[PDB]
RNA sequence: UGGGCUACACACGUGCUACAAUGGGAAGUACAACGAGUCGCUAGACCGCGAGGUCAUGCAAAUCUCUUAAAGCUUCUCUCAGUUCGGAUUGCAGGCUGCAACUCGCCUGCAUGAAGCCGGAAUCGCUAGUAAUCGCGGAUCAGCACGCCGCGGUGAAUACGUUC
RNA sequence: GCGGGGUGGAGCAGUCAGGUAGCUCGUCGGGCUCAUAACCCGAAGGUCGUAGGUUCAAAUCCUGCCCCCGCAACCA
RNA sequence: GCGGUCGCCUCCUAAAAGGUAACGGAGGCGCCCAAAGGUUCCCUCAGAAUGGUUGGAAAUCAUUCGAAGAGUGUAAAGGCA
């Protein structure tokens, strides 16, 4: 590999920060908060909130409620 | 920042919120009393726990990509019916029973002399 | 590693069991995977494409080759050998890293995002997926972009079928539609 | 809008035929000068002629329709352009 | 019975609201007049964020009500920003009147937040409680005015002179 | 065959000598007028006949092509 | 006479060596390159199909097919993978 000019490149790890998934991997952007890792080692850990396991997509279902009929509507609007 | 839209740094921290998409001046009041946050400190003087609280009540809250599409599926749901109010969105003309023989510019546009 | 390990490990077997295959050396593999980001704004401005190529970089964490009109076209503005569009090639341990990094967080952050299609095969087991937009691989800092843009991301295995190819991507993690 | 105590609005003859149509297996075209009507579920996979203050334009109603007035999917003055 | 008079590539007249700090917003505090009221004006209380709803009170009225008017004044905030200016358009969710609010009513809440940075040639009103500006009542009226009629609050600049 | 030309609706610059598309009249809209004209204020209207080369860049240079105009197409 | 031509290069005429005329049929030249020369090393094209943001017939990307259908500064012939 070319020296000097490829852009930085630094393992890193990645949180997933409503579920916690983890992973490590490399990237371009460096974290200055630092995280422990099996086999005894630190990497800088970039939190993220929004990863496979988090997205609905993934899951399979879904957070939203997909909306409602506009009869159910108007049976709530007139209880009917 | 908040709801992936940075608002001001040194406004106040309700109409901080306002910038964002989906939430109005009164929407910004109660969600601030909610998280207990006084409406006159700036968003750059909040600390960092009230401002993921604040994340809490938008994520709560329903704007941005969200809202939009939501509403543009109300709009694409009257056009595809064929409604009245489908045509007129199809045309760009009022929708709301204006008169068009005047006015009528924001929806059509800009005026064309011909 | 991770996505390296979990081809070997969990992937390889499946897939031997799957189709079949007398020798292990049938396993279909990532061989390489080809970025490529088309910009025909470099015509006008070519700091749009040193944009576009600073962004690739620092997505890619490869210096990009940048690619050139192979034909001047008049329709496009276009003289043969102008610098438009860039590429990256990624094989190995950054194939198996960046191939990972897409599956976990850059898609999710895609808008509105539904899965990838599961048609864009070649015919041979080879897939693209086209990327609208920038801004969802975390790299990007979804501010230093001044103008949004998009690209091609070719992955190249050694499936023959895209049966075989699909199974593998699937696999690996992939929300197809 | 309609206050809700009120409930809906649906002119009596225009709701009785098609509760008539109800129990059939193929509906029939539904002929009515009732733009006022609002339309329900049971309206939902007919045919409504409704008048435009010229001749009965039919309408295929579905629950997407559903929660409108039926005039309002008649519409009423024919505008080409210039 | 339904529709149209409510159309809409355009041109003109008459107005309303704005483009902001002589201001926007929040709180507190003060001063009117002309008029209307019987199935009408509605107190008070309760419900509702609000439009309003429920119970209910007085008055055919210098007796009760509509009706504690708004500009104003005092604080606090905003700091020149297409914004905390602007309030069009639009989505949603509702209050009324009416047999009925789609064509096609008014109003309320949430959400969205358009043009517009003081306006070319030209052109209008006004000589004092006037212009400007702030509200209020009324007739028509089930419902619906930025219009009209009327009422008061605050309240100026200028007039050398008759060539045009 | 010899020349002259293709730029806004019309007529003309700009072409030689490469950078930026203009003048006049006309048209549309609004003013003034009792009304028209004149006058005043706004606006539109061409990617320069067309297709390729040269250039960093073409209305401009090069090549061809298509149109329109004038002349010629035979002399003892 | 008028028009055309006058020197050099390429093709056909040219009759399978060479050469061969006409006011015979077609085109070019009066340069260009400081690399578009030399050498060492290395590489193989044009198009098509399929898939893929802007992106459209056609910009760039990937696989396959593809013996030259490309390219060779500049006319043609010869030659060159
Ligand atoms: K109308
Ligand atoms: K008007
Ligand atoms: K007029
Ligand atoms: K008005
Ligand atoms: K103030
Ligand atoms: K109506
Ligand atoms: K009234
Ligand atoms: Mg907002
Ligand atoms: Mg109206
Ligand atoms: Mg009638
Ligand atoms: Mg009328
Ligand atoms: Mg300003
Ligand atoms: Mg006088
Ligand atoms: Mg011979
Ligand atoms: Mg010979
Ligand atoms: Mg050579």
């Amino acid at each position: 590999m070319k020296q000097d000019i490829h852009p930085n490149y630094q393992p890193v790890v990645f949180m997933d920060s409503t579920t916690g998934f983890k992973f490590l991997s490399g990237s371009t952007k460096g974290s200055s908060e630092t995280v422990e890792w099996e086999d005894g080692n630190t990497y800088p850990l970039l939190r993220v909130e929004v990863t496979s396991d988090s997205h609905p997509f993934y899951t399979g279902r879904q957070k939203f409620t997909q909306a409602d009929g506009r009869v159910d509507r108007f049976n709530k609007k007139y209880g009917l | 920042r908040i709801a992936g839209v940075d608002i001001p740094r040194d406004k106040r921290v309700v109409v901080s919120l306002t910038y964002i998409y989906g939430i109005g001046n009164t929407t910004a009041k109660k969600v601030l009393a909610n998280v207990g946050v006084s409406e006159d400190v700036r968003v750059r003087d909040l600390t960092n726990e009230q401002t993921d609280a604040i994340r809490a009540e938008i994520d709560k809250l329903k704007v941005e990509g969200d809202l939009r599409r939501e509403v543009n599926l109300n709009i694409k749901r009257l056009m595809e019916i064929g409604s009245y109010r489908g045509i007129r969105h199809r045309r760009g003309l009022p929708t709301r029973g204006q008169n068009t023989k005047n006015n009528a510019r924001t929806r059509k546009g800009p005026t064309k002399t011909v | 590693n991770r996505l390296k390990e979990k081809y070997i490990k969990e992937v390889t077997p499946s897939l031997v069991e799957k189709f079949n295959y007398s020798s292990v050396m049938q396993t279909p593999k990532v061989d390489k995977i080809v970025i490529n980001m088309g910009v025909g704004d470099a015509v006008s401005n070519a700091k749009n494409l040193d944009k576009a190529v600073e962004e690739l970089a620092l997505i890619t964490g490869q210096k990009p080759l940048i690619t050139k009109a192979k034909k001047s076209i008049a329709g496009f503005r276009l003289r043969e050998g102008m610098p438009i569009g860039a590429k990256v090639t990624l094989r190995g341990e950054r194939m198996y890293e960046f191939l990972d990094k897409l599956v976990t967080v850059s898609l999710p952050r895609v808008r509105d995002f539904h899965g990838v299609s599961k048609k864009a095969f070649d015919g041979r087991g080879n897939y693209t997926l086209g990327i609208k937009e920038q801004l969802i691989f975390p790299e990007v800092d979804y501010d230093l972009v001044d103008k949004v843009r998009g690209m091609d991301i070719v992955i190249v295995t050694t499936a023959n079928t895209d049966e075989e190819s699909r199974e593998l991507l699937a696999q690996l993690g992939m929300p197809f539609q | 809008g309609r206050s809700l105590k009120k409930g809906p609005f649906v002119d009596d003859h225009l709701m009785k035929k098609v509760e008539a149509q109800q129990g059939a297996e193929k509906k029939k075209v539904i002929k009515t000068w009732s733009r006022r009507s609002t339309i329900f579920p049971s309206f939902v996979g007919f045919t409504i002629a409704v008048y435009d203050g010229r001749k009965h334009v039919p309408v295929y109603i579905q629950e997407d329709m559903v929660g409108h007035k039926l005039g309002e999917f008649a519409p009423t003055r024919t505008y080409r352009g210039h």
